[PDB]
């Protein structure tokens, strides 16, 4: 049988099981691939305030 | 000393109110009598609107309820429950069988009447009796534990 | 539904069955394997998420906004017929007379053994009781007497709320049972003036 | 501070009572004190988090596995001997050299150390344990494995 | 259910007298509406820091 | 607890702080945050009713004695509660896990102990020990 | 002052204890088409006093061939856990507090278990070791599912911590699978349907069964206050009181399951499901 | 006896915790008295070597 | 030629009236030994000393959940040794409040079966339709429960007018309610995996067993007595027979439910092919005559007088009559000596055989188990025990 039929077949007769192992998987997957890849991209102590300052005072 | 008597008198007021309103009685699902017991405790008559509660142990149980007809070898273990009963307890006759033995008060094996083993407070009639009346009764049974003045009877000792 | 599933068996034999033999899909009344992606999150959304207790968890909270069949006894009481059998009692004659003449068709009848009758002839002739006792504690309340009776002397009334605090209370005399007939005569009789259609 | 070091002169006292009694349910009652006082003393020297994985740990988890394997394995055995065959002298006499006098203290040459109260940081904690220690960390998780499998193979059946 | 709603808006009015008797004594007691804010070893230095400052203050006002 | 050295007490000196710390208020925001404190004063007020209420039944009821009302009317615990030993210091392992900004490497560590938890974990599972039929 | 404040905790907790008992007898009344407790009182808002006051006059009973202080400490030993968990919840700070009343949690098993060695019932026996292994089984996936939560507890100066004060103040929509399976194993760990297979109290009597009673309800009422706080978005009575709604109406619409069967669901389903959610937390929150 | 059990484990508990200080503060007092024996040995000793020492 | 020696395990369940000792080897049931006894009431020694019409009571208290059935057996007995024919209307007023009675005994042993369970919501749903069917009952017969209505050669008195009215009324809602008590359980995976493969029961077994009833039905066996041996009206009534083929609890639920669908079925026919006429048996000299017949004729005087103290004399001989109880195959062994009290009555009780299979049945069961045979097995000790 081809992928199909055995996911079926497993998840009929276990789907719990098979929704924890891809929650995992997901899980995994998004750690090591997806966000590596999307998301992942010495001032005084004055410098930051000042820029604390502009960041706040326009919200 | 009389306000202290009438504090004593209002104390046996509430006393006998809490027990009273309270009462849970125990299961013996003898016989015939307790599937009127059973539809007393249900929607149409609601047992557990006048603070009635069927407990599992006698040691929260507070009265006894005979509903069914005793035999002589189910009154040792009769006798075994009610004597775990705690007190201040009551027993309550429902049903002819608990009355005097009725329909097998000739039979070689029925206790005639639960009181030859255990005392009996309420008396209820019937074969078997209404779950309303078995309404009244317990109501009876109310009416008795209200005249109770225990505390009264304390202080004059 | 009354379908089974593979797991939900509550055994060991069956589920140690199912797990290592294929015997429940033979068996039609196991609802069959999902095919595709659809009937794959239909069986998740059936197991998990609930979707069984949602149902009559909804049908119980409606019976919390629906109405009450409860009744306020003593202050209302239920239906009941002029058939009912409650509390024995004798009854007279509209002159004042006991309707009872000591046939002992009742005490012959009774399978209770409950009633105990003596009688003998009155200072007037009249064939009357000297003793007339039912045992109400061993009274069966059958109405075996009240179909025996050819003068409608014993009558179980609808009296039915007459439980007493002793058993010696319940051991009915001829004077209690006629107190009891005398307060209730009017409501047997107008029972009777009904059930003489049928007995 | 009578009550913080009367608190840890508790933690002896249990500790010696454990031995002490003979009901199993009462040594195993003491040390679920002893463990209880122990964390809450530690938490004088400001280990929240510490004091509360030990918490965890042994009552809910360890003590309950003591109390089930002595009530499926201990009929009461106390005057099986435990009673009437007594306690080795040269026990008692030893314990009393090592603790009450402790001729060989863990301080040794030093009579007197200051006790201060810390600063746990569950940050600078995880940084060690995943940066510093993780060796280590992988170490105890071979460890609970090694616990794991080898109780389910010494399985009784 | 009517019979039962009584003891249903009991419930919720108990619950809320309790919380505001206890949000007031609590807040008569520490004196600012943070106190459950989390406190590190730096928060404590600072508020310690200040007790001891109050007390120190007291002390000098009981000199002129 | 009071301060015993004026470096406790920051270099403040006088007798008016000592007695004022000796009779303090307890305060969250005053000397004692994060205390724990109020979990022993609720020991005691619990014990105290809680015995009360066991002492109270023995006064006002009435007493009857009578010998038969003095008398009463697996390994599948073995396995699960050592497999809560083992998985609870497991749990305390992760806690302070979940309570720090960790970095990329230090998931992957954590996920590694996972990994050999789990693995141990399903081994249990595939050999029939988590079928409770004994 | 602190001794007051634990006074004016307890009073509610009682008084709301009392009044849940007899709302959800009242609950189930009405979802069975009856009224419930209504004489007893106007409308009945009188029962639970009384059954407290009759069960304080009942008289206490104690065997003779067992060990009575493990019998009379055991429910002692239940409300002092209940008072002690109920002021970690209003009269605490620790920076673990969710973490303290987890461990708190843990330890009410015992009083199941003392009383069931304590009586000597068989089938007492056998229920409290078959309740405090369900019990401790759930006690692993709510730590799961509190590890879950704590991944995203931040307060201002950035220290992660399980301040009740510190969480947001918004439900947490992308935790509801997490929500449920923590209801349910809540659900699981009152003893209530449908995990009420397990009593164990069966010869205790008297003031001990109401606190036993009173135990049971106020862990529950404990649960469901750290339910509103975790996922509700914050701590509120109506929150408590549609909770106690929700589980009344659980408790009168389903049957219970059998001992192994809630033992393979915990240990098969509900533990590996909340150790995936909380490897899923802890790889996004990164 | 329960109430007897009781009574020895609080009469035990008290006593320990009023007398084991006592012992503690006797070692207190035993190690401070050696100790500043020690240290006036070892000034004894200094004032040795610097009157030989030159 | 017993030794005790090995004490090891003990149990004891329940004083409190079933007494029940069991045998695991840990939490798996390997023996169980019921003892019975306790409701023993010596009823068939007692028969011998009471007429026939004054042993009739004797039967309503056999089963106090189902009565009219109990009642049914007994008087089909007597009559076909006393060569009696039954009206028509009679038979038709049998069997529609037999078919009540099968209801409520269903009813109550599936509420109680789930109370054990856990379900308590059903308990207390279907008690209000049973206070319904039991006001149909005091209309019919002035007592609640033990109506003592059916008679040799007919039944105690006529049906009351109006009361078929009621009788259409409440089945025009008894579907609602039962669909409505269904959805609480039935697609419930807590109540299936409570119920579902617990005493699982063969048809050889229970052929070797002695079941009878919906137990018998579940395993796949096509059998009812109103079919196959069919008394009064039941062979014109057209009803179907719910067939399962597990011999589960789940099983024998589902069976039951179809069944009170059924037993609703044939209410409706009886409702509507009421007939007109006579409803006892016009033998004066068995039958009662009426009180207006008795108070102006010699003769019913004279029948009324002797019946009702000597009663009718069974013509020697023996039979057996089993009728389709609601728990099962109700029958009684009748022996005639000639008099007017019978020789010897035997009752046999279909729980008190179903009561047989508690040690082989929950083998291999769970203690969470016992209370659930013991609920699907749906027996009354009054019955049981006689
Ligand atoms: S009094 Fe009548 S109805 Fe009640 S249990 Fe006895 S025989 Fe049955
Ligand atoms: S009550 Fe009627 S039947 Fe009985 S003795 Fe009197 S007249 Fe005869
Ligand atoms: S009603 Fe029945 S038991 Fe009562 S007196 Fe009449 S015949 Fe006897």
């Amino acid at each position: 049988m081809s992928l199909g039929e055995a996911f079926r077949t497993a998840v009929y007769k276990e789907p719990v099981m098979v929704w924890s192992l891809m929650i995992y998987g997901v899980g995994i997957s998004y750690a090591a691939f997806v966000k590596p890849s999307m998301i992942e991209p010495p001032p005084s102590l004055k410098e930051v305030m000042a820029g604390i300052q502009a960041k706040l005072n326009n919200k | 000393a009389k306000g202290l008597e009438f504090v004593v008198s209002k104390v046996d007021n509430v006393v006998n109110w809490a027990r009273a309103g309270s009462i849970w009685p125990m299961t013996f699902g003898l016989a015939c009598c307790a599937v009127e017991m059973m539809h007393a405790g249900a929607s149409r008559y609601d047992l557990d609107r006048y603070g009635i509660i069927f407990r599992p142990s006698p040691r929260q149980s507070d009265a006894m309820i005979v509903a069914g007809t005793l035999t002589n070898k189910m009154a040792p273990a009769l006798r075994k429950v009610y004597d775990q009963m705690p007190e201040p307890k009551w027993v309550v006759s429902m049903g002819s069988c608990a009355n005097g033995g009725g329909y097998y008060h000739y039979s070689y094996a029925v206790v005639r009447g639960c009181d030859r083993v255990v005392p009996v407070d309420v008396y209820v009639p019937g074969c078997p009796p209404t779950a309303e009346g078995l309404l009244y009764g317990l109501l009876q049974l109310q009416k008795k534990i209200y005249r109770s003045k225990t505390t009264q009877i304390w202080y004059k000792k | 539904g009354t379908e089974r599933r593979p797991g939900e068996s509550g055994a060991w034999k069956q589920i140690e069955r199912q797990r290592y033999a294929s015997d429940w899909e033979n068996d039609p009344t196991f609802k069959r394997t999902p095919k595709n992606l659809a009937e794959v999150l239909d069986d998740s959304a059936s197991m998990l998420l609930l979707t069984d207790v949602w149902r009559g968890m909804a049908y119980t909270l409606g019976a919390f906004f629906d109405k009450k069949v409860t009744i306020m006894y003593p202050f209302e009481k239920g239906q009941l017929s002029p058939r009912f059998r409650g509390e024995h009692a004798l009854r007279r004659y509209p002159t004042g007379e006991e309707r009872c003449i000591a046939c002992k068709l009742c005490e012959a009848i009774c399978p209770a053994q409950a009633i105990t009758i003596e009688a003998e002839e009155r200072e007037d002739g009249s064939r009357r009781t000297t003793r007339y006792d039912i045992d109400m504690t061993k009274c069966i309340y059958c109405g075996f007497c009240q179909e025996a009776c050819p003068v409608d002397a014993i009558v179980e009334g609808p009296n039915f709320e007459f439980s007493t605090e002793t058993r010696e209370e319940l051991l009915y005399d001829k004077q209690k049972l006629l107190e009891n007939g005398d307060k209730w005569e009017t409501e047997i009789a107008t029972n009777l003036r009904t059930e003489s259609l049928y007995r | 501070m009578f009550f913080e070091n009367s608190a840890i002169l508790l933690c002896a006292l249990l500790s010696i009572a454990v031995g002490y009694t003979k009901s199993p349910f009462m040594s195993l009652m003491y040390s679920v004190m002893l463990f209880i006082n122990s964390s809450f003393v530690l938490m004088m020297l400001g280990f929240e988090f510490l004091a509360l994985v030990n918490l965890l740990v042994y009552v809910g988890a360890l003590a309950v596995l003591f109390l089930f394997v002595i009530m499926l394995l201990e009929i009461p055995a106390t005057e099986l001997r435990a009673y009437s065959r007594g306690w080795s002298t040269l026990g008692i006499f030893v314990f009393i050299i090592n603790g009450v006098f402790q001729i060989t203290p863990s301080m040794g040459p030093r009579g007197i150390i200051t006790g201060l109260p810390g600063a746990e940081s569950i940050t600078n904690l995880g940084h060690a344990l995943y940066l510093y220690f993780a060796d280590l960390l992988i170490l105890n998780s071979l460890v609970l494995t090694v616990a794991l499998f080898g109780r389910f193979a010494i399985a009784p059946v | 259910g009517w019979n039962a709603l009584p003891s249903l808006v009991i419930i919720t009015g108990i619950w809320t007298a309790g919380l505001f008797a206890l949000d007031k004594v609590q807040m008569f007691r520490e004196n600012k509406p943070a106190w459950a804010n989390n406190k590190d070893g730096w928060q404590k230095a600072l508020y310690r820091r200040d007790w001891y400052l109050q007390r120190e203050e007291e002390t000098l006002a009981m000199a002129k | 607890y009071n301060a015993w050295s004026p470096a406790q007490r920051y270099f403040v000196e006088g007798d008016h702080v000592v007695t004022a710390e000796a009779s303090r208020t307890f305060q969250f925001t005053g000397l004692d945050s994060g205390s724990f404190y109020p979990y022993v004063i609720a020991t005691v007020i619990a014990t105290a009713i809680s015995t009360v209420f066991i002492v109270a039944p023995l006064v006002i009821a009435p007493s009857r004695v009578d010998l038969d009302k003095s008398s009463a009317y697996s390994v599948s615990f073995y396995l699960v509660s050592i497999m809560y030993l083992l998985f609870d210091i497991e749990i305390a392992y992760l806690f302070p896990y979940a309570m720090t900004h960790a970095s990329l490497p230090m998931y992957w560590t954590m996920n590694l102990f996972l990994a050999i938890l789990v693995a141990g974990f399903a081994y249990e599972w595939g050999m029939g020990a988590l079928e409770w039929r004994e | 002052m602190i001794v007051a404040s634990i006074l004016i905790l307890i009073v509610p907790v009682l008084l709301s204890v009392a009044m849940f008992t007899l709302a959800e007898r009242t609950v189930m009344a009405s979802m069975q088409r009856r009224f419930g407790p209504q004489v007893s009182g106007i409308s009945g808002l009188l029962q639970p006093f009384w059954d407290g006051l009759k069960l304080g006059v009942k008289e206490p009973v104690l065997p003779d061939s067992s060990s009575a202080g493990a019998f009379a400490a055991s429910p002692m030993i239940s409300f002092v856990l209940s008072q002690v968990a109920w002021v970690g919840i209003c009269i605490s700070d620790a920076s673990f507090q969710g973490l303290v009343i987890m461990a708190i949690s843990s330890l009410a098993v015992y009083g199941v278990m003392l009383a069931g060695w304590a009586s000597n019932s068989k089938y007492a026996f056998l229920g409290c070791l078959r309740s405090v292994a369900l019990m401790v089984s759930y006690e692993l996936s709510l730590g799961a599912a509190l590890l879950s939560i704590g991944l995203f507890v931040t307060d201002g100066t950035g220290m992660k911590c399980l301040n009740f004060a510190e969480m947001p103040t918004t439900p947490q929509y992308a935790m509801l699978p997490l929500c449920l399976i923590f209801l349910v194993c809540i659900l699981a760990e009152t003893k209530r349907d449908p995990f009420d297979l397990p009593g164990y109290n069966v010869e205790y009597s008297s003031l001990g069964f109401a606190l036993f009673f009173i135990a049971e309800y106020a862990n529950m009422a404990v649960m469901s206050a750290i339910a509103s706080i975790y996922f509700l978005g914050g701590f509120s009575a109506l929150k408590i009181t549609a909770l106690f709604f929700a589980f009344v109406w659980t408790r009168g619409t389903l049957p219970r399951y059998r001992y192994d069967q809630f033992m393979r669901l915990g240990w098969k389903a509900f533990l590996p499901l909340t150790l995936a959610f909380f490897a899923l937390h802890a790889s996004v929150a990164i | 006896g329960l109430i007897r059990n009781i009574a020895t484990f609080a009469t035990a508990v008290v006593g320990w915790s009023v007398g084991i200080p006592f012992v503690v503060q006797a070692r207190m007092n035993g190690y401070v008295e050696r100790n500043l024996a020690t240290y006036d040995a070892a000034q004894r000793q200094k004032a040795e070597e610097a009157a030989i020492g030159g | 030629l017993t030794p005790a020696k090995v004490n090891n395990f003990t149990l004891n369940f329940g004083p409190q009236v079933l007494r029940l000792v069991l045998e695991m080897q840990g939490e798996i049931i390997m023996r169980a030994d019921p003892h019975i006894g306790l409701l023993h009431r010596g009823t068939e020694k007692l028969l011998e000393y009471k007429t026939y019409l004054q042993g009739l009571p004797y039967f309503d208290r056999l089963d106090y959940v189902s009565m009219m059935c109990m009642e049914h057996s007994y008087v089909l007995a007597i009559e076909q040794l006393l060569n009696v024919s039954v009206p028509l209307r009679g038979q038709y007023i049998r069997v529609l409040f037999s078919e009540i009675t099968r209801v409520l005994n269903h009813l109550l042993a599936i509420t109680c079966h789930s109370m054990d369970v856990g379900a308590l919501t059903p308990f207390l749903w279907a008690f209000e339709e049973r206070e319904k069917l039991f006001e149909f009952y005091e209309r019919v017969s002035g007592a609640r429960m033990h109506a003592a209505y059916f008679r040799v050669g007919g039944v105690s008195q006529d049906l009351p007018i109006g009361l078929l009215r009621d009788v259409y009324d409440w089945a025009r809602q008894f579907a609602s309610r039962l669909d409505e008590m269904e959805e609480l359980l039935t697609g419930n995976r807590i109540w299936k995996e409570r119920t579902v493969d617990v005493g699982t029961i063969t048809a050889q077994m229970a052929w070797d067993w002695g079941c009878s009833g919906p137990i018998l039905r579940a395993s796949g066996i096509d059998w009812d007595l109103r079919k196959t041996q069919p008394y009064d009206a039941y062979g014109k009534m057209q009803f179907n027979v719910p067939i399962a083929g597990h011999g589960d609890c789940y099983d024998r639920y589902l069976v039951r439910l179809q069944e009170m669908r059924e037993s609703l079925r044939i209410i409706y026919q009886c409702l509507n092919e009421m007939p007109d006429g006579l409803y006892k048996s016009p033998d004066g000299k068995v039958c009662p005559p009426s009180r207006s017949t008795m108070k102006q004729s010699m003769e019913a005087l004279i029948h009324h007088f002797k019946l009702y103290t000597e009663g009718f004399h069974v013509p020697a001989g023996e039979t057996y009559r089993a009728v389709e109880a609601p728990k099962g195959e109700f029958g009684v062994y009748l022996v005639s000596r000639g008099g007017n009290r019978p020789y010897r009555c035997k009752i046999r009780s279909p729980g008190y055989a179903h009561l047989q299979m508690t040690d082989v049945i929950s083998r291999g069961a769970m203690l969470a188990d016992v209370v659930t045979i013991i609920g699907t097995l749906d027996v009354v000790f009054g019955e049981i025990d006689r």
